[PDB]
């Protein structure tokens, strides 16, 4: 169908950060300047939340057989726009200390976010397939970007070779279900079936071959191999942007598609689907016991989190409030992996060239950085599922999920998973306030300090008062 | 309309200690002081207004007082506090543990402390709210909330001796124990407002709708065991027990740390509050396995405390037999044996307050823990080896202490219920007796078998002289004139039981 | 009258046969080419699959897959000549300094 | 002979299984791309014969 101007006005967010893209590259063209295509991005993505605003006030509608526009797509792409905006606030300082052009990096994180918000919105198999490759290739960029370092070269050949790989599987998937169904749309997948015949071969071998795609892509076991590498070789903002807004986007997708696809509440897919969250939690954790690496940790950490997240998707054809742990976990998740990647952002910025080593070394960090080891064990709190804590909320959330549903293995496999946790995530906690041996001065590190201070504190008073993260992702409502 | 208080007062008091750091560092004691102090007078007032004397059982719910304000409305949580008698003499018992707590960490004046009695406040405003809360979500979530700040208080102001490491070890090992078993509980606390639900059709984790929930004996029992297993980590029941030895051992060596945290009694009033009323039957299928457990617990602890070189190792299995006896008590379904459960967490509050406290004195004279290196220590020490005396007489269960009080009237309603565990159990009384002699005899008496022992060593200061000499009277006030406490938990252990026992 | 299982089966065949390329071969400009096969049988089928139906979504959807496989081929031989101008050696095995 | 606390033992073998197995589970993280496609390709495998055989 064509677009109204009612479909413009739904577009905004995707409108303005193409033409935030645009114009940045205009500006790179006219002349290399570093603040003011930073700024001329940030402003793009602040006013892409205004936009959602704005998206906001009107209805929720399909913009084009490809979108769907409901609270759903606006909680998400307001997610991904955070977590945009604190890569480029976190990137300024670490760039900074760059030396080849460091413009590209704020292209390839605007692409990024438009992938992120096609993703929100996706109701086709056609814009989940380009948003998750317009996910992909700019993360392609920034996961190399200082390439002249060695590892950040490895990670970036390896999840460049991954995601082809992963992207290749998708697509020979999403082929094979559409061989089966005739229409591509979400809605349709598994329409043309009847009397109890929801399990067709076909659309079930096509959508356990997008499954390992999108298993990739979500760091689901076996499909997780890749993340310890890529999280600890990538430049650090890139490491908070692929940690962050990547998941969060394509686990919403993941939540649309199953939502709508009638074949979403076949038994095969929900048993396949119950195996992979408990191995993920289960091995996630369990890998990230003797990491003395920061990241590696921290994609670990990932694994498990989002085998929470896929016990609360298994759920959703049973339970009721699974969209609604599902928003709150992530906003959750958001918020600590922010603060986390951020404190370890701007302890590696400015950028030390490829040749200087790039340790955290979190040990004694209390002594010269207050501020920021009270941020890191308030995150350390909050991944590891501790009240007072908004990460507690969304574990609360995912329990309650799994104990409507009666899902007893995925519940035991969470309160395994979250021992382990405690183990690892007290470790760092308590190592940034022992004593180490041995081992700024501009606004914008002072703006990533705040960032990470502000998810601090939000993450401290929605883990003691949830209710306004409750209230706003409870009208969040996709169409039903 | 005071319960918000009782909880917010230590919160407040701990920010003050943080904030007013920086006037002076010998300041934050003085302001931890004050909020203890507050908080124990308004336990004390509330004591007093409550007239718990004269109030009679009417079931559950009665509540003394209340306060209700709503949390979390999507799920029907409440900040819903209440107290009764059984919940006014815990809050007293924390309050005066408190105090003593923060005059134990007097004199120890260092860059964030501060700090150290924020940690302190939270750890006891958390104690509180446990005490207090009586809707199931924020009993959950005050029963969580202590461990971080005793994680910290053991990991970073911990045992100076140690290695570093072995304090993180001892730290992970309890955090892990107590917060593993509360996610049970957390399971077990969703998975009966769930039932409710299909039952009613609303939201609620208020103990008191909670109650008389239709729901299938297995499901219940499951339930029950969920519950049981997060009172079992923190009594401690064996073999769940592991954490306790090593986290004393690691505490702070003032032994404040321990008194404020580790010394009290949450998981004994868990069960009598959530687990009887919420599940009679189970509970009563479970009272056989439970006992049985108790009994282990008692003979076990005194074995291991025996074995022990070490003051604080040998205290805190003291603890785990003292338990044993409680748990003994609380699956009963006597009278007389739940008030005699009630004395004895009071009285081994009071004794273990006053053996840690004394352990502290002894290591910060002597700087050494292992009883193999001194001997002979009455000859060199002004007041202390006979305020321990008297401390291993309270333990051993002498009557005119309060501990005889709470031991016996435990194995007299034990004996109404169940014999043969209660004539084991008075072995278990030998088995203390053994211990707490053994303890006297290798610390106090004999030869200096080292060159510290052998050595004037200074005494007491009039500050923590007082405090063990407050324990003293408290606790020989407690063995003689017990009926006070009976008087105000009365009407509480009524209504429990009588719950528990018509329901089967 | 050309069945749709063929297609279907050629196009398994191929992407088969890309992957086997892509794990076998240690040179990375070979796995590159095994990525091509691989992306290419997937557009293979969903043709196959649009031709059946009579539908032009299965082009559409072609022309999306070539359109992502000439970037990620664009961006895997920049990566190739950036290891090739870093260590004048093609091993991926070579690559592995990031472990567990 | 129960000197050194055997129930404490018996509680913190748990522990000891999970070191032994996150020490197990980190050898598949050898760092070895072509490794990282062969496991996504045996999850394929994992994945599509499970569907099959569930139906
Ligand atoms: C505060 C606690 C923490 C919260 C964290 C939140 C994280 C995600 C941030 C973006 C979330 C957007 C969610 C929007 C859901 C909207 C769902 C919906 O349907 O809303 C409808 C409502 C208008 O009502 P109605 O009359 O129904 O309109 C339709 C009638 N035709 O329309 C609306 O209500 C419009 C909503 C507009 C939202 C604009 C957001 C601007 C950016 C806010 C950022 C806050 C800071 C967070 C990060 C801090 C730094 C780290
Ligand atoms: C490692 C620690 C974590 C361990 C794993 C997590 C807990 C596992 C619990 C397994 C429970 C198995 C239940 C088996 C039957 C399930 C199907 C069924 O018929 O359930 C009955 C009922 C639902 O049927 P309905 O018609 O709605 O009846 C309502 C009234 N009962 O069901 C219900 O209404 C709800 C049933 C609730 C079941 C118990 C949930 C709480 C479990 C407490 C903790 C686990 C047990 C104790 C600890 C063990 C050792 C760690
Ligand atoms: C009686 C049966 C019925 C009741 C069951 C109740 C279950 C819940 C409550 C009990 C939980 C027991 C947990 C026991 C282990 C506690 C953790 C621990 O010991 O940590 C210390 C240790 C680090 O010390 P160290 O050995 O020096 O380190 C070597 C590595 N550098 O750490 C390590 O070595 C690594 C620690 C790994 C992570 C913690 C262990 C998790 C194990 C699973 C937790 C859930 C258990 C469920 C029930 C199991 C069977 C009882
Ligand atoms: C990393 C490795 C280490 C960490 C991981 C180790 C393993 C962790 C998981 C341990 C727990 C396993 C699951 C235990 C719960 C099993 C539940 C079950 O089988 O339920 C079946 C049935 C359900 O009841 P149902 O029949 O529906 O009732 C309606 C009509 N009767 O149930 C019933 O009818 C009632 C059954 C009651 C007994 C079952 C529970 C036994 C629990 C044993 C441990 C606790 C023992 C007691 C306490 C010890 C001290 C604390
Ligand atoms: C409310 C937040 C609770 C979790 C965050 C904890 C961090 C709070 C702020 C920093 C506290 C620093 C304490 C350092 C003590 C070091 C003592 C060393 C000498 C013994
Ligand atoms: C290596 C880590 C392993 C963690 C395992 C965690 C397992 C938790 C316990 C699961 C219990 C499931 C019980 C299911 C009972 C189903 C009864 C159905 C009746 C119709």
């Amino acid at each position: 169908m064509t677009i109204t101007p009612q479909n413009l006005i739904a577009l905004l967010p995707l409108l303005i950060v193409g033409l935030t893209v645009v114009v940045v590259m205009l500006s790179i063209a006219w002349r290399r300047n570093h603040f003011l295509n930073a700024t001329l991005s940030v402003i793009g993505l602040n006013a892409a939340l205004v936009s959602l605003w704005f998206v906001g006030q009107a209805g929720a509608m399909d913009v084009t057989p490809l979108m769907r526009v409901d609270g759903f797509a606006m909680l998400y792409t307001g997610l991904v726009l955070l977590a945009s905006l604190a890569t480029c606030t976190f990137a300024y300082p670490w760039l900074e200390g760059y030396n080849d052009n460091k413009d590209e990096f704020y292209l390839l994180v605007l692409i990024a976010a438009l992938g992120g918000i096609l993703l929100a919105n996706a109701n086709h198999l056609a814009s989940l397939f380009l948003g998750i490759e317009l996910i992909s290739l700019p993360l392609f960029g920034l996961v190399g970007y200082a390439f002249r370092q060695k590892r950040s070269l490895e990670a970036s050949i390896k999840y460049t070779i991954l995601s082809a790989a992963a992207s290749s599987f998708l697509l020979f998937g999403m082929a094979l279900v559409y061989a089966q169904s005739g229409d591509l749309s979400f809605v349709a997948l598994g329409k043309n079936l009847g009397d109890g015949m929801l399990n067709e071969p076909l659309l079930l071998a096509g959508f356990g071959l997008m499954i390992v795609g999108l298993g990739f892509k979500l760091s689901l076991v076996p499909f997780h191999l890749w993340t310890p590498d890529v999280y600890q070789g990538a430049p650090a903002p890139v490491s908070t942007f692929l940690a962050t807004a990547s998941k969060i986007a394509i686990f919403g997708v993941v939540m649309r598609l199953f939502l709508y696809a009638p074949v979403g509440d076949s038994e095969a897919i929900r048993v396949v689907l119950a195996i992979i969250a408990f191995a993920s939690i289960i091995f996630g954790n369990l890998m990230a016991l003797s990491q003395t690496n920061i990241k590696r940790l921290l994609g670990y950490s990932s694994i498990s989190h989002l085998g929470y997240l896929l016990v609360a998707l298994i759920a959703l054809q049973t339970g009721e409030m699974s969209m609604e742990a599902v928003g709150v976990y992530l906003a959750g998740y958001l918020f600590s992996s922010l603060g986390a990647f951020g404190v370890v952002s701007l302890m590696s910025s400015p950028y030390r060239g490829p040749d200087a080593d790039s340790l955290f070394s979190y040990r004694g960090l209390f002594w010269h950085r207050p501020i920021l080891a009270a941020v890191m064990t308030v995150m350390m709190l909050s991944l590891a599922g501790i009240p007072m804590t908004l990460g507690f909320i969304g574990k609360f959330y995912v329990l309650a999920v799994g104990v409507q549903a009666h899902l007893w293995w995925l519940v035991g496999a969470v309160v395994v998973g979250s021992a382990i946790g405690l183990y690892y995530y007290l470790r760092v906690a308590v190592s940034l306030y022992l004593h180490a041996p041995e081992q700024p001065s501009n606004w914008q590190y002072s703006a990533g300090g705040i960032v990470v201070l502000i998810s601090a504190l939000l993450v401290l008073v929605l883990g003691v008062w949830p209710q306004p993260l409750i209230s706003i992702v409870r009208l969040a409502m996709p169409l039903m | 309309m005071l319960l918000p208080w009782l909880i917010l007062i230590p919160f407040i008091g701990g920010f003050l200690c943080w904030q007013t750091e920086r006037f002076g560092v010998k300041v934050p004691r003085w302001i931890a002081l004050i909020t203890m102090g507050l908080t124990l007078a308004l336990s004390l007032q509330l004591w007093l207004q409550g007239g718990y004397s004269l109030t009679q059982s009417a079931g559950i719910p009665q509540w003394q007082s209340e306060f209700d304000m709503p949390w979390i409305p999507r799920f029907g949580i409440s900040i819903h506090l209440a107290i009764d008698g059984l919940s006014l003499l815990m809050v007293v018992l924390t309050g005066l543990l408190g105090v003593l707590a923060v005059l134990c960490s007097w004199k120890e004046i260092e860059k964030y402390q501060g700090f150290f009695h924020l940690n302190l406040m939270w750890i006891l405003g958390g104690v509180i709210g446990v005490f207090l809360a009586i809707d199931m979500f924020l009993f959950f979530f005050f029963w969580e909330m202590m461990l971080v700040p005793m994680y910290f208080l053991i990991a970073l102001w911990g045992h100076k001796a140690s290695d570093g490491k072995t304090r993180i070890t001892a730290a992970t090992k309890f955090f892990i124990y107590t917060q593993a078993s509360g996610l049970v509980m957390l399971i077990a606390i969703l998975a009966l407002v769930f039932v409710h639900y299909n039952a009613t059709g609303v939201w609620t984790f208020n103990y008191e709708e909670l109650l008389n929930t239709p729901m299938s004996s297995g499901v219940e029992y499951l339930l029950m065991l969920g519950f049981f297993i997060a009172f079992a980590v923190k009594m401690p029941v064996v073999p769940l027990h592991g954490w306790l030895p090593d986290a004393h051992s690691q505490a702070p060596t003032a032994g404040s740390v321990d008194l404020a945290g580790i010394l009290l009694k949450t998981a004994a009033y868990g069960l009598l509050r959530f687990s009887l009323p919420l599940f009679p039957n189970a509970s009563a299928e479970f009272a056989p396995i439970a006992m049985w457990l108790g009994v282990i617990g008692i003979f076990y602890g005194a074995w291991m405390a025996f074995a022990q070189t070490d003051i604080k190792r040998l205290i805190a299995y003291t603890s785990v037999s003292h338990m044993g006896f409680v748990l003994i008590a609380i699956y009963t379904g006597s009278q007389l044996a739940y008030q005699g459960a009630v004395i004895q967490m009071i009285a081994h509050g009071l004794s273990a307050a006053g053996l840690f406290i004394l352990c502290g004195q002894l290591y910060e004279r002597i700087h050494t823990r292992d009883m193999r290196m001194m001997g002979g220590l009455w000859s060199k020490m002004k007041w202390l080896p006979a305020l321990s005396l008297f401390f291993a007489v309270a333990t051993l269960g002498m009557p005119g202490t309060g501990n005889f009080v709470g031991e016996f009237m435990i194995l007299f309603g034990s004996f109404q219920v169940v014999p043969v565990i209660t004539v084991i159990s008075t072995f278990g009384l030998v088995f203390a007796s053994v211990y707490s002699l053994a303890m006297l005899h290798r610390a106090y008496f004999g030869k200096a078998k080292s060159q510290i022992a052998s050595q004037e060593l200074p005494g007491m200061s009039l500050r923590e002289l007082f405090m063990i000499l407050l324990l003293v009277v408290l606790l020989v006030l407690l063995g003689f004139y017990p009926q006070p406490i009976l008087d105000t938990s009365h009407s509480a252990i009524g209504n429990i039981q009588q719950w528990f026992v018509n329901s089967v | 009258m050309i069945p749709l299982q063929h297609g279907l089966i050629l196009a398994a065949i191929l992407f088969v046969l890309g992957l086997t390329g892509l794990v076998i071969r240690r040179n990375l400009l070979f796995m590159l080419i095994g990525l091509e096969i691989m992306i290419n049988a997937s557009a293979l089928a969903f043709v196959v699959a649009g031709s059946y139906w009579g539908q032009t979504d299965g082009q559409v959807m072609y022309i999306l897959a070539i359109s992502l496989a000439a970037a990620e081929a664009s961006i895997g031989l920049a990566l190739l000549l950036q290891l090739h101008r870093r260590r004048q050696n093609l091993n991926i095995d070579s690559v592995s300094e990031m472990r567990g | 002979l129960l000197k050194r606390d055997p129930l404490n033992s018996m509680m913190n073998i748990p522990a000891v299984l999970s070191r032994f197995a996150g020490k197990g589970l980190l050898l598949s993280e050898n760092g070895y791309l072509r490794w990282y496609v062969a496991s996504m390709s045996i999850g394929a495998v994992v994945v599509l014969a499970l569907l099959m055989v569930l139906r």
